[PDB]
């Protein structure tokens, strides 16, 4: 990371070219040059290059990530003083404290809204249970009634969350991480109304953030569903438009999670001063939230000096609205994979794949196999690949015992089969990101006759681990964890009832045992 | 069965030898 710069990461929804226009006045008076960069899954990145010391001086995201961030060593704890404090919301400030510290800086509160067409629907429906009626309505007429992103469980989250979802309980001052919400009636009884609209034809499984937007702002649906990042792409369209709270399911409020973006500062940085004085005094002041809310609106800021200024937007009333009727996201550690669970129960019930039932009865489980897993296989492939063990801590016994056994399991099948691995590699050819993520369709490929065991399973991370010393080889280190993660993903998305019943990485250790 | 094809299978043929083997 260079020393007397600051680079930054912000997701490609929101405003990077007004932060931008911030890091050109930083650079102005100090000579800091600021690089604002957007990455694809920088929420993933991040801990990956972090993870070795690399990445962002500056990392912008929901605070929903940043726990884990935290948790791992990845973050500074910022210093505000009283006095700096005293200018945000304490409850804002409150999203962004893990294990009593701060770990980032807040600087907005986003929840979805209901955004309509008012020429197609001046009036648009209070219920969720409406749309249907509604879109074959407006189908006679070559329309519809509604598109929203549905690869995103962050979209569909408020309908499973009205009757009754929650992602975990919180009791007594602390989330219960072995309480999950999404296996009860109500979470069931919500995405099976989502589901039931994509079985009648009212939405299509398939439809994304790009193709739900580019539908509402050439005018070709009633409605879609999204945050206040949202609303500047749709001023450009001239579709007149309104923002209004979401509807409601059986009576009862959709319930958005609130999101508090975050400016988390890099702990690798060299830079920790420069990004807090990039942070406090450019970035939190009414001209520094202003450029950045005029390429795309940040919702209702933090600062309260000029969330005074924007309160009479309708538009920002109504995301409070939906905001109140939600809740705010845990922070702890756990909701990474919680998302990674929830994300494929979603898009599993939505396809078919399975029922309703079986989608989030899974989801819990999944969740924590997804963890422990990506653990255990990043560790292994990242200590291969640099010679060097990981010294930082760890369901810890049996991740231990795994990574112990991989060492002589899986360093055996590598040295056993070094001519097959090798020619394997040779024609794979792999080269850049793109080779590395096409690699799942390898995986699948290993069980696609049917057939699961443990050799398979340990044969596939070994040639991982091969696969990763290669690229560390070629200068593509920044490869080998999302190689683990799509190694991991292929396990518990696919095989997740086989590991249950063969009990997991403690029967992953037995059945390789001396 | 392609490129992809054929490793993912030699993959498995490898598996099934240290499944046997453990
Ligand atoms: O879908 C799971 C996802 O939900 C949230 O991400 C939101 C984010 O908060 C919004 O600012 C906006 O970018 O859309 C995202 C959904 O695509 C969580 O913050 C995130 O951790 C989680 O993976």
């Amino acid at each position: 990371i260079e020393e007397g710069k600051l680079v930054i990461w912000i997701n490609g929804d929101k405003g990077y070219n007004g932060l931008a226009e911030v890091g050109k006045k930083f650079e102005k008076d100090t000579g800091i040059k600021v690089t604002v960069e957007h990455p694809d899954k920088l929420e993933e990145k991040f801990p990956q290059v972090a993870a070795t010391g690399d990445g962002p001086d500056i990392i912008f995201w929901a605070h929903d990530r940043f726990g884990g961030y935290a948790q791992s060593g990845l973050l500074a704890e910022i210093t505000p003083d009283k006095a700096f404090q005293d200018k945000l919301y304490p409850f804002t400030w409150d999203a962004v404290r893990y294990n009593g510290k701060l770990i980032a800086y807040p600087i907005a509160v986003e929840a979805l809204s209901l955004i309509y067409n008012k020429d197609l629907l001046p009036n648009p429906p209070k219920t969720w249970e409406e749309i249907p009626a509604l879109d074959k309505e407006l189908k006679a007429k070559g329309k519809s009634a509604l598109m929203f992103n549905l690869q995103e469980p962050y979209f569909t989250w408020p309908l499973i969350a009205a009757d009754g979802g929650y992602a975990f309980k919180y009791e007594n001052g602390k989330y219960d991480i072995k309480d999950v919400g999404v296996d009860n009636a109500g979470a069931k009884a919500g995405l099976t109304f989502l589901v039931d609209l994509i079985k009648n034809k009212h939405m299509n499984a398939d439809t994304d953030y790009s193709i739900a937007e580019a539908a509402f702002n050439k005018g070709e649906t009633a409605m879609t569903i999204n945050g206040p990042w949202a609303w500047s792409n749709i001023d450009t369209s001239k579709v007149n438009y309104g923002v209004t709270v979401l509807p409601t399911f059986k009576g009862q409020p959709s319930k958005p999670f609130v999101g508090v973006l975050s400016a988390g500062i890099n702990a690798a940085s060299p830079n920790k001063e420069l990004a807090k004085e990039f942070l406090e005094n450019y970035l939190l002041t009414d001209e520094g939230l202003e450029a950045v809310n005029k390429d795309k609106p940040l919702g209702a800021v933090a600062l309260k000096s000029y969330e005074e200024e924007l309160a009479k937007d309708p538009r920002i009333a109504a995301t409070m609205e939906n905001a109140q009727k939600g809740e705010i996201m845990p922070n702890i550690p756990q909701m990474s994979a919680f998302w990674y669970a929830v994300r494929t129960a979603v898009i599993n019930a939505a396809s078919g794949r399975q029922t309703v039932d079986e989608a989030l009865k899974d989801a819990q489980t999944g969740s924590e196999l997804y963890r422990q897993s990506l653990e255990i296989i990043s560790r292994y492939l990242r200590e291969q690949a640099t010679g060097a063990a990981d010294t930082a801590p760890m369901s810890g016994a049996t991740s231990r015992k795994a990574l112990e056994t991989l060492r002589r399991v899986g360093d055996g099948v590598q040295r056993n089969h070094e001519t097959a691995f090798q020619g394997m590699l040779r024609k794979l050819d792999i080269k850049n990101e793109d080779d590395v993520k096409s690699l799942s369709r390898v995986m699948i490929h290993v069980f696609s006759d049917g057939v699961t065991n443990w050799g398979r399973i340990v044969t596939l991370i070994s040639f991982g681990a091969f696969v990763a010393k290669h690229l560390k080889t070629i200068n593509q280190e920044s490869c080998i964890e999302p190689l683990a993660e799509s190694i991991t993903d292929v396990l518990v998305r696919t095989k997740r009832d086989w590991l249950v019943k063969q009990r997991g990485w403690d029967g992953f250790v037995e059945f390789f045992h001396v | 069965s392609s490129t992809m094809g054929q490793v993912g299978r030699q993959l498995a043929i490898i598996g099934d030898d240290i499944n046997r083997r453990y």
